[PDB]
């Protein structure tokens, strides 16, 4: 079931545990998409054609 | 004096059984302790 | 690191294994039981020790669990 | 254009600004909801944000993934339980 | 269509008709049998049966 | 028309063609997603 | 919970285990809705009115 939901790129549900917020990957990511005080988040949108 | 050696020779078998039971108890304790501690580590802060 | 259980039948100590992945977050997890009175596990992610646990007693059994690494 | 698509050279940018800190899982749920809503708009290829760093959903982030990985720990403990059962049999022999 | 809900004899008649239809290669090319298969029989039959 | 509805006598057909085998659970998830999307269109009764 | 979700015909989530692909019912179904080489799948759509 886990392999199937990963391969299909399913996105019906989402949850990120609090422990993931301490990993270096998400520490870097939150300095790339969120403001220094954490009050805002930016989205990048790409069209078709 | 012929009966006494029989009683002497009976004893060793029981002590081996007790020793094997003690070894089994120690192994069981280790296994179940590890399982319980692992489960408690995994289930901690899961209500987040 | 693909999230599947793996087992080793019986191997002399010390034992080491190195794995690599490209996923942002993984869950390292390992158990071990030996025939000695002491056994230790240690998980190292990017040359940083994340967890180390020691068990004492006859036929000691230990485990090292990291929720996210 | 020989390698990428035309739209990747002219992307759009949206910012959502609140008054409180958003670096907790509860706000990440709402951020993911917003990202999905933006992606579902007709004519949008992909949206990348903190919950979709590379434009695709983060692996191992669905609830069914958590459900499907619930029984691996029991599988890991199997050998140590089998040894205990064998010890039970040998203990019965010792009792005899 | 029948006055009474279609039963076993109806299925036998249906199977024979389907076989003979598939026999006529000149006119009939394909018959997708959904009522015969139990997986899809619900769709091919009306609510009243 | 005395038993069924009018739309069942004139159904539509859609085919999605890929280049790889689709008989695995991972592709069945996407197939179900497509089926739900088709059903949610306004004016569609059911999709099988 | 299971009976509630079955009776309500809920379809928010879906999953079919790999073991179901070996049963005869789904072996027949995959020869009824999918191409022989498994590269294509057909849908039947029914309107309202």
């Amino acid at each position: 079931m886990s392999q199937a939901f990963d391969a299909a790129k399913n996105d019906d549900s989402f949850y990120l545990p609090p422990e993931a917020f301490e990993t270096d990957d998400f520490q870097r990511g939150m300095k790339l998409f969120m403001s220094p005080d954490g009050h805002a988040v930016r989205f990048t949108i790409i069209h078709q054609g | 004096a012929d009966l006494m050696p029989r009683m002497v020779a009976v004893m060793p078998a029981q002590i081996q059984s007790m020793k094997n039971q003690k070894q089994t108890l120690l192994n069981q304790y280790q296994v179940q302790k590890a399982q319980q501690d692992q489960n408690m580590a995994m289930q901690e802060n899961a209500t987040a | 690191l693909e999230g599947m259980p793996q087992r080793v039948e019986s191997t002399p100590l010390p034992w080491s294994l190195t794995l690599q992945t490209t996923l942002p977050s993984v869950m390292p997890h390992i158990m071990a039981q030996g025939d000695g009175d002491s056994i230790t596990c240690r998980v190292t992610v990017d040359d940083v020790v994340k967890e180390e646990r020691t068990a004492t007693g006859m036929n000691a059994e230990t485990f090292c669990y990291v929720k996210a690494a | 254009f020989r390698h990428f698509s035309q739209a990747k050279m002219n992307p759009d940018l949206m910012m959502v600004e609140t008054d409180r800190d958003l670096r907790n899982p509860a706000d990440f749920l709402v951020i993911d909801k917003i990202a999905k809503a933006l992606k579902n708009v007709h004519g949008i290829a992909q949206v990348q944000t903190i919950t979709r760093p590379d434009g695709d959903p983060i692996e191992h982030s669905t609830i069914p993934y958590t459900i499907g990985q619930s029984g691996t720990t029991q599988i890991m403990n199997n050998d140590y339980m089998q040894t205990n059962l064998d010890n039970l049999l040998k203990q019965a022999d010792d009792l005899q | 269509e029948g006055e009474e809900p279609l039963g076993i004899e109806a299925h036998a008649f249906y199977d024979k008709m389907v076989a003979d239809l598939r026999a006529d290669t000149e006119h009939v090319q394909h018959v997708q049998d959904f009522w015969g298969d139990t997986l899809t029989a619900s769709g091919a039959q009306s609510v009243d049966g």
